RNA sequence: GGAGCCUCGGUUGGCCUCGGAUAGCCGGUCCCCCGGGGGUCCGGUGCGGAGAGCCCUUCGUCCCGGGAAACGGGGCGGCCGGAAAGGGGGCCGCCCUCUCGCCCGUCACGCACCGCACGUUCGUGGGGAACCUGGCGCUAAACCAUUCGUAGACGACC
């Protein structure tokens, strides 16, 4: 997670190197806040993205502007996921419930 | 054959209530399914306590029947029951099992690689110990 | 009288009207065993009734309130004098306990008043409850506690919590 | 690439002793046992799946054979897990003991 | 996704009312080794309780009264149909997912068989108290088979005790891997340790 | 031992097992003795050789470095153990396969389908038809009629 736009969905990116998510809109009730944090209180998110940037307009294809924001933001987040021992391949990993496990019982 | 029995300064360890997780102290058996209990360094005044909620321990420290809390602290400091109890194979299982309630999702996840790994040089070396077993015993 | 929950003690007392013939009647005190204030009052006047010649109506209750234990962390050894009611006829009958407050006790008593006698709530009559000492102890159940050195084990742990592994592999231990 | 609903079971119906109301399911959640812990999967959406002949429509996929009535839970219910659901339409009589499933997206935390 | 629960000491009333809620809620249970049921009571009373109900026949024709069943395990399926909706068609839809078995069929002596500690004599009984085994009054009432199985129960017994037997060495190997591995594993170790997994 | 159409359906990682006691167990050592048992000792017993659990764990890749692995991962044949309602259970070879398989990291990438639902399975699923292609194969029996009368109302039966 990055920051909230106006509308109230997040601005919720995945690292494009891990996730093949790009800078994407995700309603707050359909996420799981998970107790780990990563100081993103020093990367500078880019103003001139906002609600109408992430837009369905009127077949998509990405525009050669969509592909400058994902590096842009890529460029210090990626250094500090790797900065935290084992945070990449967490990423990588999708989150499953498996036999015996309950939400309820857990804690994230 | 019994080791453990209710009497005047047993260490018991309380299990439901608001009190669970707690030592106590037993100072008087007021009957048989009730009993006066008192822990002063673990934040349980002196109550009338029930024999379910207490699973006693082996912890005994000699002072009088009806002796006030004072007392009771003093003996609890003469004997250091908190130093010894944290260090019992007892206290780590329940402190192990709350670490692996509270493991946090990302926790879980690091503790899941661990896994794999220990368990492959556990598995190879049981395979060596296995060819090298049916050699010596030809 | 419904014997529920844990029963308290009252100081109730009360008196007749001031009438034109006597300037001040005399105030009666009472001890009441009851779960709440309102129905201590009820049976206040039921032994007001019966002891004297009075009734609700022509009297008033003069003050009503909870009185507690002096000691409630001493074990003590509460005798009870009971007036309860069978079928054919009434007995009296002097209990015995060991608990903490003057409360508890009456509470100890209804229940095993009402499970070895069968006995009702409104079928007894306390009359006096009276902490002895341990010498003076009757009762022999009671007695078998008054030993400084008291020592015991608990033989057969009978387990409990037994629906959270309702499905489970290993056979349940009652030894620790 | 796994499971992401949680299990349960169709008990049945609200019901007294010998009238009972359509209009709510009465769900066991896999897991809980008391009402404490009912208190997570409170709010959350809760659905049928089940397939029937005639290909019906999937909303971004291939017309498939599996329909869906959905529902969430209302409140817990008993002192043992159980919980109450209501859905769109009454589920039908024969998803008694089936597994329905309990997904978590109307999450809260 | 299958109950696999061993009859060993557990009392047939209260065994019986727990796998009843399981069937209807569609988890197939297959409970084995039903002679080992013990129920409350001296034994003269129980057999004594289950001669009168081979007494209640139909008078006029016995071929259609009850059908008083005579092995362990029919037995226990037929306290199971008393707590049961049987007349229903979603009863039938339970009953098939129950499958007793007197002792232990083929699919099942090599595999972990659970055990219902709601419902047990160790725990559920006062330890004075007289209690029957189902054995020995099913063998009292007409069951020809009591011998023959308690034969096959005494090969299975040392048979299994030989995958215990191995089962124990197999693992007294690994206790002593860990004796040889331990300065390559510590840095996996003590990070399943201090999340509480080996303490 | 190959691909599609109908139809009936449920389900969405597995646990491969001592026996048994509950006023008792459980594991190791065998310094003791019989032919596996008895007896101890050394440790655990609110079971941590813990089902309050264990095992598999699953985004797919492309390069480089480290730790482990050299005996291992992955091919076609015998071989035994299995009858209570019998496994494709292990082992010996084989000519091909890699220190890829996993764990830490770097490199670079795979519709980033622009917030959205039946997703992700066991699935070569059960069953019915039509079609595959060859190898391997196989060329009946029942009933009726007729006859019998150990049978028999008619059937059936012999």
């Amino acid at each position: 997670f990055l920051k909230q736009l106006s509308s109230g969905l997040l601005l919720v990116t995945g690292p494009l190197s891990l996730n093949r998510v790009p800078l994407r809109r995700t309603h707050q009730k359909f996420v799981i806040a998970t107790s780990t944090k990563i100081d993103i209180s020093g990367v500078k998110i880019p103003k001139h993205l906002t609600d109408a940037y992430f837009k369905k307009k009127k077949k998509y294809e990405i525009t050669e502007q969509r592909k400058v924001d994902q590096k842009a933001v890529d460029s210090q987040i990626l250094p500090k996921i790797k900065a935290v021992p084992q945070l990449q391949g967490y990423l990588r990993s999708v989150f499953a419930l498996t036999n015996g496990v309950y939400p309820h019982k857990l804690v994230f | 054959v019994f080791r453990r029995f209710v009497e005047v300064g047993r260490v018991a360890y309380v299990s439901f209530g608001p009190h669970a997780g707690k030592l106590v102290a037993i100072v008087d058996v007021i009957d048989q399914n009730r009993a006066l209990v008192d822990g002063p360094c673990t934040r349980v005044r002196r109550q009338a306590m029930p024999f379910k909620c207490m699973q006693l321990t082996d912890f005994i420290l000699k002072f009088p029947h009806s002796a006030r809390q004072k007392y009771v602290r003093k003996a609890w400091e003469k004997a250091d029951i908190n130093t010894k109890w944290a260090a019992t194979r007892w206290a780590k299982k329940i402190e192990a099992r709350e670490r692996k309630a509270k493991m946090t999702d990302f926790d879980r996840y690091k503790v899941m690689k661990a896994k794999k790994m220990r368990n492959r040089i556990i598995k190879n070396e049981v395979k060596k110990l296995q060819r090298a077993a049916l050699l010596k015993a030809s | 009288m419904k014997a529920s929950g844990t029963l308290r003690e009252y100081k109730v007392v009360g008196r007749c009207l001031p009438t034109p013939k006597c300037r001040t009647p005399p105030l009666y005190r009472m001890r009441i065993f009851a779960p709440n204030h309102v129905v201590a009052k009820s049976r206040f006047w039921y032994f007001v009734s019966q002891l004297k010649k009075m009734k609700k109506s022509s009297g008033e209750i003069v003050y009503c309130g909870q009185v507690f234990e002096k000691s409630p962390l001493r074990v003590k050894n509460f005798g009870i004098w009971l007036r309860y009611d069978s079928r054919s006829g009434t007995h009296n009958m002097y209990r015995e306990y060991r608990d903490l407050t003057t409360a508890g006790a009456v509470t100890q008593c209804y229940r095993d008043m009402g499970a070895r006698h069968r006995a009702r709530a409104h079928s007894i009559q306390i009359m006096k409850v009276e902490e002895i000492a341990a010498s003076k102890c009757r009762r022999p159940a009671v007695k078998q506690f008054h030993d400084s050195k008291i020592k015991f084990p608990l033989p057969h742990r009978v387990l409990r919590r037994q629906h959270k592994p309702r499905f489970t592999t290993k056979r349940p231990n009652t030894f620790f | 690439s796994g499971r992401l609903w949680c299990k349960a079971i169709f008990a049945g119906y609200k019901r007294g002793l010998r009238n009972q109301r359509e209009h709510t399911a009465l769900l066991k959640i896999e897991g809980v046992y008391a009402r404490d812990e009912t208190e997570f999967y409170l709010g959350k959406r809760c659905a049928y799946v089940y397939k029937a002949k005639n290909n019906t429509v999937t909303p971004g996929g291939k017309p498939n054979k599996t329909r869906v009535i959905w529902g969430k839970v209302t409140r817990a219910h008993g002192n043992s897990g159980m919980v109450r659901a209501k859905f769109r339409s009454n589920l039908p009589a024969k998803a008694i003991g089936h597994r329905i499933r309990v997904m978590l997206y109307p999450s809260r935390i | 996704q299958v109950l696999v629960l061993d009859g060993r000491g557990h009392l047939l009333g209260r065994l019986a009312a727990i796998v009843a809620k399981q069937v209807l809620l569609g988890r197939k249970v297959v409970v084995v080794r039903c002679e080992g049921i013990n129920i409350s009571g001296n034994f003269y009373r129980n057999k004594l309780k289950y001669l009168a109900f081979l007494r209640k026949r139909m008078n006029t024709n016995p071929s259609r009264g009850p059908y008083h069943f005579r092995a362990p395990s029919r037995i226990f399926w037929r306290t199971v149909r008393g707590m049961l909706p049987h007349k229903t068609k979603r009863g039938q839809a339970a009953l098939d997912r129950l499958k007793v078995f007197d002792g232990i069929p083929p699919p099942y002596d090599k595999k972990k068989r659970m055990v219902v500690p709601a419902a047990l004599k160790v725990v559920r009984l006062k330890p004075t108290r007289k209690f029957a085994y189902l054995g020995r009054l099913a063998h009292e009432v007409g069951w020809k088979y009591q011998a023959v199985t308690a034969t096959l129960e005494e090969k299975r017994k040392e048979k299994a005790k030989i995958h215990y037997r191995k089962k124990k060495q197999l693992m007294r190997l690994r206790k002593q891997a860990e004796k040889n591995v331990e300065k390559k594993i510590s840095k996996f170790t003590d990070v399943l340790k201090t999340h509480g997994l080996l303490v």
